[PDB]
C-alpha cells in the first residue's frame, strides 16, 4: 500500500534462512532491526550468534541519525480532522515510549512537515480510517519514512489532547458513532493549531532502582514505567521541569564522565558548556586524558574492576558517597570495550540515588538547559 | 539560412564586477529573435533574479535550467534536451569560456550541436592574444609591440626587449583580469604571478597609456554585410579599461580622417576575422597624430554592445541573434523607424555620457584608484544635446549625494589636509572627475590638466564653462538672475538643487521660481535616424535644448520607477521586480511610463513599455516627467532604495504613489516610531538605544552586555549614534510578502546558512526553512500579520527576523520589494510582484490559490538554495570576509531533492570548485567545541588536511591527522614546515578554511592566508556554518526547477 501510495519506508524483507539475511543486511548495510524481543546487529558475526539463539525473521534496515517523528489523528470517512506532530528529543532507536517529546516540532524542516502530513492523508484515505490513530515517522532532512501505524489511539495522546486543548477522542468517539463534528476549530491537515507562545515536552519515567541489577540503559524494547509532562515559554524551561518531575535532581557538586570514543567530537562542547557552567568534571580514564588534552579539566578515576591498583585514582562508590559525585553521565554504543565496567557504574548511581544520564541528545539538552512555577493554563491564556 | 529547431543559449551565471546585467539584457533579446522564427530555446543560466529566467512572455526561453554554466552541466542539458543549435556569445566570458571547452573537447561534434553565429574559430582567434595578433599581422594591421607568453620567467624576457613601461593582459578573460601596468621588473613579477592563477597566456606589449581609446560595435552578416553601429570616445585615455571610463558617444575630438580610417579598419579586421553577428573593438589612437593601435575585438555581445543598443536605439543583441539564423541585414527591420531596415548606421542628434559607479570604501585594503582591471559595480547612461547637459546628469544618476559637476566629493566627504592634487590628477580614481574640477576652481591651466589627466583639453574646456556658470550663480539671487542665464544654467545641466545652493533658496523655491519664468525641459524621441524618420517607438529623454516635444501627453499613464545604476547590495533583482510591475500592467491593457537611468537593464529596453524615459531618477525629473505626463499615478516600491526614499517628496509635490502611503513608509524608517509601534503590538526585538555621549554608550552597552551594533559597526568591548543589542548564535529568518489593505496574501520564509551577523545579502538562503522551530514560525506569522495591518500595507514588503529556539525578534522591516523577492517567487511559482502590482492598482486578486498567512506554500518534493557571489579577485588585496557591512555582488539558486545537493548545485554555480586535494583548515580557538566533528569528517571522506600551528596540534591531538604549516610571517623560520604559498602552487593544497572571529591572535596572518586563497584562485570558506554544510554535503545530478515541479 506504501509503495502504491509512493510514500518512503526502511527497506525490510521477511526470511527464513542465514543466507537471506546475510545477503539482504549486505545489500542493505548494517546495522539493521531484527524481529524474530526486537534486537539490532551492527555486523556479520553480531547477528549469526543472535539467530542461533531463535518461523520467519523479518529485517529491516536501521537508519542511523535519524530524527523520530510521531503523528497522532483522527479520521473521519479517510479525512483527518484532527492531527498533532511531536519530535522525540532523542535520535530514533529510543522507542517511542522511553523517548522524550517537544511538542509543537522544534529541529524538523518545513517540507519534511510537509510530507509527514501528506502521508498521513493518503494513509489514512487508504485504511478508509474513522477513528483515532497514529503514525510513527523517521525524519533525516527531507527523507520522510513510516516506521509504522496504529490503527488506535495511541499512548501520546492525552499530552497532544491537553496540550492543544482538544479532546482528540471526545472527536473520536464522535465520528464513530456518527455523531456531528465542527471541524472549523480542529487542527485539521490544513488548519494545524501550534502553540506559539509556550512549548510541552513530555519525559518517560523509569523504576530502575526497583529492578534489582537491571542495567539501566534504553533498548529497542521499552522500559519506562510512566510519563510526566510540564510546560515552559521555551524548551529549556519546560524540559527542566519534565526532568525534575520525573525526580531527577539538578546536580550541585560533581559530574561523572565515561563516553564511548565515538562520541567525542558531538560531546566536546557539551563538556565545555558543562564547564563553563561551574561544574567540576570526573571521568574515566581514556575520557579524562581527552578532555584534559581539550583544555576541560576533568578528574580521572578509577574503573569499579580496578579498585586498589592505583592510589593515585579515587573510587566512584567512594566520590559518590563523599558527595563529590551527584550526577553521572554514561554514554555507551556498540562499540563500547568495558562493557561490564560500565554496566556497574551505570547501576552504581541507580542504587545510589542519582541520577543517570545515558542518551547523549538528553544530555546536550540538559547542559545546555541548565545554562538558566507556571503551567498549561498559564500559557493557554 | 542555417537550419535549427531547437538552440541553447548560455547566461553568465551570478554577476560580478566584469561581467552583469548586460547579459541578462542581450540574451532576452536573443530569445525573443528566436520565438520571432519559430525556434525552440533551452535556457541555462544560474543567476534566478535574472529578467531572463522568467517564465513568461516573448522573450522567455520555452525552459529553463538553473544550473551551473560549466562544461560537466552544459553536456547534461545538451545531452537530455538534444539542441541542435548553440549560441554562445550571449553570457560574457563564462559562456565563451564554457563553449570554447566544450568544442575543443568535441561535445558540440559529438551530439550534432551547431554553434550559430560567429564561429569557435573566430572566437579563438580573439580570445588568444596570440592567435589575434597573427590575423591582423596577416592583413598588415597596426598594432603594438608585444610578445604572448606562457610564464613568468618569459614575460620578463619580452619585457626587456619591448623596454618598459609594458602592459600585461590575459587571454581568454574580459574587464581587464589579471591585467596591469608594469613600470618595472618588479611590478611585472607580481602581477604576471597572479595573472597565471587566472589564465595560461598573457600579453606582455608597451604602453601606449594617455593615447585615446576609442571602441567601435560593428555587424557583420552571413551576406558579408559589414557596418559600425555605433562608436564611443572614452574621456579617461588609454590605461583606465574601457568599464571604469567616462565614455561619450557618438566621438567628440575626431576628425572625418581619424574617424573614418579607425571604422574601415574596424571593417576589415571583423571581415577577415570571420565574424558573423556583433562584436565590440578597441583602438589606441594617439593624440596628435594619425597613428594608431588594435588592442582587442571581442567577439560577443557586451557591456559596450548594451551601452550602444541604449544610445542609439539599435538592439544589437536581437539583431546578432536574427543574423546567427543566416538572415542578412537588409532582412531585418529597424524597429524603430518600423519603415527601413537594420542596415546602416545610427545618427543621433544628442550625446550620450556614461559615468562608472563604484563601491570601494568598505573594502579597506583595495584602493580608490583605477586601471587596466576594472573595479566598477555599475553604470549609468544620461542623454543631453550639449555635453555639459549630458555629463552632469550622469554625474547625479550614480549616486544621490553627486550634485553634478562640482569641486566637492561624494558621500559628503572632505578633501584629506594633505591633499596632492597633482597626484590625484595624474593617477586616476573613482574621485579623479571631482579632482579635476577642484583644479580648475584652484586655477591649474587647463593645459597642464590635460597634460597629467590625458583627457583631451576639448573636454576639459566644457567642465570649466560649467564651474564659471556656478560662479556667475553665486553672485547672483531670485530677483538678480535673469531668464537668460537660468535658461543657460539648465542648458549645461545644472539641477535646480546646485542652483538653489547659489542663489540662497530650496531646492522647492527655485523649483518654482523657475516655473514662474515658464522654463521647462522638452520630451525629445531617440529615433535612430536623427529625424530623417519618424519613430514609431516612444523611447525618450527629456532636454532643456529644444522648442518642443516629440510626443503626446494623452495617455496619462501608470508610472514605474526603476533602480538605478547596480551597486553592492542593490542588482537585477531590482530590475525583475520593475520589469515584472510593466509586464503585470501591459498583461491589464494599462498605459506604462518607466524611468531608468541603467543601460544594462530590460527595465530600459523600449519593447517593454509605452514610454520609457531613460532619464534621471531625481526628485526634480521624475516631477518634470509625472506632471509633464500627467501620470495617473507611480509605484515607487519595485525599484529597492532610490525610488522608495522619494515617496514622500513625491507625495508632497502632488504625485499619487499606488499602494501603501508615503505617511506608513516614513513612519517605519522612522526607528523610534517603529520600535514604539512594535512595543505597541507586543513585537519583541533587540534592546537598543540613540545616544550622543561616550557615556551614554558604555553604559548601554554594559546595561545589556556586549557585543553591540552600532550605526556599520560591532564591538566587543570597551575598548548621534544608534546602539543595538547584537543577538548571538542566533538564526535569521526572511519574511518576503505582500499585502492588501493590511492583510497578508502571499508570503515567504526563509532561512539563512549562516548565524545573525552575516548580512542578508551576503548569506545563503533555504527555503522552506529547516531548522526553525515550529512555534518559531507562528511568531514569525503573527508578528507579520500585526506589522502589515499597523502599516497598512498594500504592496510588497518584507521583514528581518532574528530566531533563538522561539524567541522571535524583529531586525528591520522595508516597505518595499526585498532582493529575495525573485528567488522566492520562482521557487514557489508566484509572481509576487505580479499580486502586488494588481493589489497596488485596484485589479481583482483570487486569493485561493496564494501563499497566504493561513494557507501557505511550502514545497513538499525539494528545496531551493540561493548562494552569494562575489569579486574578490578584482577587488585586489581586499580581505575576503563578511562583515556587516555588505560584499557579495550577485547571487545564484539551484534546485535539489535536499538541501545538500541544492545546496552543491548552488556553491558550483558561484565558481566554487570541490577540492581534490588537501585542505588548509586555520580556525579560531573558540571554534574548536563545533568544528571537531567537521574535521573528522573531511577526515573520513579521505580529504588529507592541513593546518595552521595551534590548529595541527589541537586535530592531532583528537586523532584527526593534520599536517602543519608555517605562519607566513615566519617562511624559513622552521624547515620543517611547508609554506602555504608553495603547498598551493604545488598543487597540494585546494580548499582553504580560515574561521577568524573577534578574538583572532593573528590577524594579519590570517589575512594573508585568505588572500593567498583568493590570488591563487582556490576556494576560500570563511564561515562556520557554510563550512558545516560544505562538509556534510560533499559526503554525497543535473535536475532543475521544472523536474520539481512536476
Ligand atoms: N527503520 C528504523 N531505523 C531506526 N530506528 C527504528 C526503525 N524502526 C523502528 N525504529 C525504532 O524502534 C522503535 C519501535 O518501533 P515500532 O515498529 O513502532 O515497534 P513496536 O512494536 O515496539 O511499536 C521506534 O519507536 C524507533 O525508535
Ligand atoms: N598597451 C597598452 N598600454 C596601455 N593601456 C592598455 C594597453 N592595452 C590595453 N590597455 C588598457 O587595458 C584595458 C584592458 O585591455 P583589453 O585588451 O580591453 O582586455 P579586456 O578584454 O580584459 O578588457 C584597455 O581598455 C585599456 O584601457
Ligand atoms: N540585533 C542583531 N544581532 C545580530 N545581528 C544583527 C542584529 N541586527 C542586525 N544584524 C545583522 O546585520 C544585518 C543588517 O541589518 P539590517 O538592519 O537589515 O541593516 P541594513 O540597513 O544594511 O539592511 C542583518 O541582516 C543581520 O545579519
Ligand atoms: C561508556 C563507554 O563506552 N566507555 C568507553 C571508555 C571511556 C574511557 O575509558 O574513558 C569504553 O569503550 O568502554
Ligand atoms: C583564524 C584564527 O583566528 N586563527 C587562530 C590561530 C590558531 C592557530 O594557531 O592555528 C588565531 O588565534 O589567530
Ligand atoms: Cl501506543
Ligand atoms: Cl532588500
Ligand atoms: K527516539
Ligand atoms: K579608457
Ligand atoms: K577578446
Ligand atoms: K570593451
Ligand atoms: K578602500
Ligand atoms: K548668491
Ligand atoms: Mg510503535
Ligand atoms: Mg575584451
Ligand atoms: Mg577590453
Ligand atoms: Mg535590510
Amino acid at each position: 500500500v506504501l509503495d502504491e501510495l509512493k510514500v518512503a519506508q526502511a527497506p525490510w524483507k521477511a526470511v527464513n534462512t542465514l543466507n537471506e539475511a546475510l545477503e539482504f543486511a549486505k545489500s542493505v548495510d548494517y546495522p539493521c532491526l531484527l524481529r524474530p524481543a526486537m534486537n539490532v546487529v551492527f555486523s556479520e558475526d553480531e547477528m549469526k550468534k543472535f539467530l542461533e539463539e531463535a518461523h520467519p525473521v523479518v529485517l529491516t534496515k536501521f537508519v542511523e541519525g535519524a530524527r523520530e517523528v510521531e503523528m497522532d489523528a483522527v479520521g473521519k470517512d479517510g479525512r483527518v480532522i484532527s492531527h498533532a506532530i511531536s519530535e522525540h528529543v532523542e535520535d530514533a532507536g529510543v522507542h517511542s515510549g522511553d523517548a522524550t517529546l517537544m511538542l509543537p516540532t522544534q529541529t524538523i524542516s518545513q517540507g519534511a512537515i510537509e510530507k509527514v502530513k501528506d502521508a498521513t492523508r493518503k494513509i489514512a484515505k487508504a485504511f478508509a480510517i474513522s477513528g483515532p490513530f497514529n503514525v510513527q515517522f523517521l525524519v533525516k532532512g527531507n527523507d520522510v519514512l513510516v516506521i509504522e501505524c496504529n490503527l488506535r489511539a495511541s499512548r501520546s495522546f492525552p499530552f497532544v489532547s491537553k496540550t492543544l486543548g482538544v479532546d482528540f477522542i471526545d472527536v473520536a468517539t464522535k465520528v464513530m458513532i456518527g455523531e456531528n463534528v465542527d471541524e472549523k476549530h480542529l487542527p485539521t491537515l490544513d488548519h494545524p493549531i501550534i502553540p506559539a507562545d509556550y512549548v510541552a515536552i513530555k519525559a518517560p519515567m523509569f523504576s530502575w532502582p526497583r529492578l534489582r541489577d537491571a542495567d539501566p540503559i534504553l533498548r529497542c524494547e521499552m522500559a519506562s514505567t510512566g510519563e510526566v509532562a510540564c510546560f515552559g515559554e521555551g524548551i529549556h524551561t519546560a524540559f527542566l521541569k519534565a526532568m525534575l518531575s520525573t525526580g531527577f535532581k539538578i546536580p550541585q557538586k560533581g559530574i561523572l564522565i565515561g563516553i564511548q570514543q565515538s562520541f567525542r567530537p558531538r560531546f566536546l562542547g557539551v563538556a565545555e558548556q558543562l564547564h563553563n557552567e561551574g561544574f567540576k568534571l570526573f571521568a574515566t580514564e581514556a575520557t579524562s586524558d581527552w578532555l584534559n588534552a581539550n583544555n576541560v579539566p576533568a578528574t580521572p578515576v578509577a574503573w569499579p574492576s580496578q579498585e586498589g591498583q592505583n592510589p593515585s585514582l579515587s573510587s566512584i562508590r567512594k566520590l559518590i558517597r563523599d558527595g563529590s559525585i551527584d550526577l553521572v553521565i554514561n554514554l555507551p554504543n556498540n562499540n563500547t570495550k568495558f562493557v561490564h565496567d560500565n554496566y556497574v557504574i551505570r547501576r552504581t548511581a541507580v542504587d545510589s540515588g542519582i541520577p543517570l544520564l545515558t542518551n547523549f541528545q538528553v544530555t546536550k539538552l540538559f547542559a545546555e538547559a541548565v545554562q538558566k512555577s507556571k503551567s498549561l493554563f498559564h500559557y493557554r491564556q | 539560412r542555417v537550419e535549427v529547431s531547437k538552440v541553447l543559449i548560455l547566461g553568465s551565471g551570478g554577476l560580478s564586477i566584469g561581467q552583469a546585467g548586460e547579459f541578462d539584457y542581450s540574451g532576452s533579446q536573443a530569445v525573443k529573435a528566436m520565438k520571432e522564427e519559430n525556434v525552440k530555446t533551452v535556457l541555462m543560466n544560474p543567476n534566478i533574479a535574472s529578467v531572463q529566467t522568467n517564465e513568461v512572455g516573448l522573450k522567455q526561453a520555452d525552459t529553463v535550467y538553473f544550473l551551473p554554466i560549466t562544461p560537466q552541466f552544459v553536456t547534461e542539458v545538451i545531452k537530455a534536451e538534444q539542441p541542435d543549435g548553440l549560441i554562445l556569445g550571449m553570457g560574457g566570458q563564462t559562456a565563451l569560456n564554457c563553449g570554447v571547452e566544450l568544442f575543443k573537447r568535441g561535445v558540440l561534434k559529438e551530439y550534432g550541436v551547431k554553434v550559430l553565429g560567429t564561429s569557435v574559430e573566430s572566437i579563438m582567434a580573439t580570445e588568444d592574444r596570440q592567435l589575434f595578433s597573427d590575423k591582423l599581422n596577416e592583413i598588415n594591421e597596426k598594432i603594438a609591440p608585444s610578445f604572448a607568453v606562457e610564464s613568468i620567467e618569459d614575460a620578463l624576457k619580452a619585457a626587456d626587449t619591448i623596454g618598459y613601461p609594458v602592459m600585461i593582459r590575459s587571454a581568454y578573460a574580459l574587464g581587464g583580469l589579471g591585467s596591469g601596468i608594469c613600470p618595472n621588473r618588479e611590478t611585472l613579477m607580481d602581477l604576471s604571478t597572479k595573472a597565471f592563477a587566472m589564465t595560461n597566456q598573457i600579453l606582455v606589449e608597451k604602453s601606449v597609456t594617455g593615447w585615446k581609446e576609442i571602441e567601435y560595435e560593428v555587424v557583420r552578416d552571413a551576406d558579408d554585410n559589414c557596418v559600425t553601429v555605433c562608436n564611443m570616445e572614452n574621456v579617461d585615455a588609454m590605461g583606465v579599461h574601457t568599464g571604469d571610463s567616462v565614455v561619450v558617444a557618438p566621438a567628440q575630438t575626431l576628425s572625418n580622417a581619424e574617424f573614418q580610417m579607425l571604422r574601415r579598419t574596424s571593417i576589415n579586421v571583423v571581415r577577415h576575422l570571420g565574424i558573423v553577428g556583433e562584436c565590440n573593438i578597441q583602438f589606441a589612437l594617439h593624440p596628435t597624430s594619425m597613428e594608431y593601435c588594435i588592442i582587442e575585438v571581442n567577439a560577443r555581445l557586451s557591456r559596450s554592445s548594451a551601452l550602444a543598443s541604449k544610445a542609439t536605439g539599435y538592439p544589437l543583441a536581437f539583431i546578432a541573434a536574427k543574423i546567427a539564423l543566416g538572415i542578412p541585414l537588409p532582412e531585418i527591420k529597424n524597429v524603430v523607424s518600423g519603415k527601413t531596415s537594420a542596415c546602416f548606421e545610427p545618427s543621433l542628434d544628442y550625446m550620450v555620457t556614461k559615468i562608472p559607479r563604484w563601491d570601494l570604501d568598505r573594502f579597506h585594503g583595495t584602493s580608490s584608484r583605477i586601471g587596466s582591471s576594472m573595479k566598477s559595480v555599475g553604470e549609468v547612461m544620461a542623454i543631453g544635446r550639449t555635453f555639459e547637459e549630458s555629463f552632469q546628469k550622469a554625474l547625479r544618476m550614480c549616486h544621490p549625494s553627486i550634485e553634478g559637476f562640482t569641486p566637492r566629493l561624494p558621500m559628503n566627504k572632505e578633501w584629506p589636509s594633505n591633499l596632492d592634487l597633482r597626484k590625484e590628477l595624474s593617477e586616476p580614481s573613482s574621485t579623479r572627475i571631482y579632482a579635476i574640477a577642484k583644479a580648475i576652481d584652484d586655477n591649474m591651466s587647463l593645459d597642464e590638466i590635460e597634460k597629467l589627466t590625458y583627457i583631451d583639453k576639448w573636454f576639459l574646456y566644457k567642465m570649466r564653462d560649467i564651474l564659471n556658470m556656478e560662479k556667475t550663480l553665486k553672485g547672483l539671487n531670485s530677483e538678480s538672475m535673469t531668464e537668460e542665464t537660468l535658461k543657460r544654467a539648465k542648458e549645461i545641466g545644472f539641477s535646480d538643487k546646485q542652483i538653489s545652493k547659489c542663489l540662497g533658496l530650496t531646492e522647492a523655491q527655485t523649483r518654482e521660481l523657475r516655473l514662474k519664468k515658464n522654463i521647462h525641459p522638452w520630451v525629445k524621441q531617440i529615433d535612430t535616424l536623427a529625424a530623417e524618420y519618424p519613430s514609431v517607438t516612444n523611447y525618450l529623454y527629456v532636454t532643456y535644448n529644444g522648442q518642443e516635444h516629440d510626443v503626446n501627453f494623452d495617455d496619462h499613464g501608470m508610472m514605474v520607477l526603476g533602480c538605478g545604476p547596480y551597486h553592492i547590495g542593490s542588482s537585477v533583482e531590482f530590475d525583475w521586480c520593475a520589469v515584472s510591475s510593466i509586464r503585470t500592467l501591459r498583461q491589464l491593457g494599462k498605459k506604462t511610463v518607466v524611468v531608468n537611468c541603467n543601460p544594462e537593464t530590460v527595465s530600459t529596453d523600449f519593447d517593454e513599455c509605452d514610454k520609457l524615459y531613460f532619464e534621471e531618477l531625481s526628485l526634480e525629473r521624475i516631477l518634470d516627467i509625472y506632471h509633464q505626463e500627467a501620470c495617473g499615478g507611480c509605484i515607487i516600491s519595485v525599484g529597492g532604495q532610490i525610488p522608495n526614499n522619494l515617496a514622500v517628496p513625491l507625495y508632497k509635490n502632488g504625485v499619487k504613489i499606488m499602494g501603501t502611503s508615503p505617511l506608513q513608509i516614513d513612519r517605519a524608517e522612522d526607528r523610534s516610531i517603529f520600535s514604539a509601534v512594535l512595543d505597541e503590538l507586543k513585537v519583541a526585538q533587540a534592546p537598543w538605544k540613540a545616544v550622543n555621549t561616550l557615556n551614554e554608550a558604555l553604559e548601554f552597552a554594559k546595561s545589556v552586555d556586549y557585543p553591540c551594533l552600532l550605526r556599520m559597526n560591532v564591538v566587543f568591548s570597551e575598548d548621534p549614534v544608534v546602539l543595538t543589542k547584537f543577538v548571538e548564535g542566533a538564526r535569521e529568518v526572511e519574511m518576503d510578502a505582500v499585502g492588501k489593505d493590511g492583510r497578508v496574501i502571499s508570503h515567504a520564509i526563509s532561512e539563512h546558512v549562516e548565524d545573525a551577523g552575516v548580512h542578508s545579502g551576503d548569506a545563503t538562503l533555504m527555503l522552506p526553512t529547516q531548522t526553525i522551530s515550529q512555534g518559531a514560525i507562528e511568531k514569525v506569522k503573527d508578528a507579520t500579520r500585526k506589522i502589515a495591518k499597523a502599516f497598512a500595507i498594500s504592496g510588497p514588503f518584507n521583514v528581518q527576523f532574528l530566531v533563538k529556539g522561539n524567541d522571535v525578534l524583529v531586525i528591520e522591516c522595508n516597505l518595499r520589494a526585498s532582493r529575495s523577492f525573485p528567488f522566492v517567487s520562482k521557487t514557489l511559482g508566484v509572481d509576487f510582484i505580479d499580486v502586488a502590482t494588481k493589489v497596488m492598482i485596484g485589479e481583482n486578486v483570487d486569493e485561493k490559490h496564494l501563499p497566504t498567512l493561513d494557507h501557505p506554500i511550502i514545497p513538499a518534493d525539494y528545496v531551493a538554495i540561493k548562494a552569494p557571489m562575489f569579486s574578490w579577485p578584482r577587488l585586489r588585496d581586499a580581505d575576503p570576509i563578511l562583515r556587516c557591512e555588505m560584499a557579495s555582488t550577485g547571487e545564484v539558486a539551484c534546485f535539489g531533492e535536499g538541501i545538500h545537493t541544492a545546496f552543491l548545485k548552488a556553491m558550483l554555480s558561484t565558481g566554487f570548485k570541490i577540492p581534490q586535494k588537501g585542505i588548509l583548515i586555520g580556525i579560531q580557538q573558540s571554534f574548536r567545541p563545533r568544528f571537531l566533528g567537521v574535521a573528522e569528517q573531511l577526515h573520513n571522506e579521505g580529504f588529507k588536511l592541513f593546518a595552521t600551528e595551534a590548529t595541527s596540534d589541537w586535530l592531532n591531538a583528537n586523532n584527526v591527522p593534520a599536517t602543519p604549516v608555517a605562519w607566513p610571517s615566519q617562511e624559513g623560520q622552521n624547515p620543517s614546515l611547508s609554506s602555504i604559498r608553495k603547498l598551493i602552487r604545488d598543487g597540494s593544497i585546494d580548499l582553504v578554511i580560515n574561521l577568524p572571529n573577534n578574538n583572532t591572535k593573528f590577524v594579519h596572518d590570517n589575512y594573508v592566508i585568505r588572500r593567498t586563497a583568493v590570488d591563487s584562485g582556490i576556494p576560500l570558506l570563511t564561515n562556520f556554518q557554510v563550512t558545516k554544510l560544505f562538509a556534510e554535503a560533499v559526503q554525497k545530478d543535473s535536475k532543475s526547477l521544472f523536474h520539481y515541479r512536476q
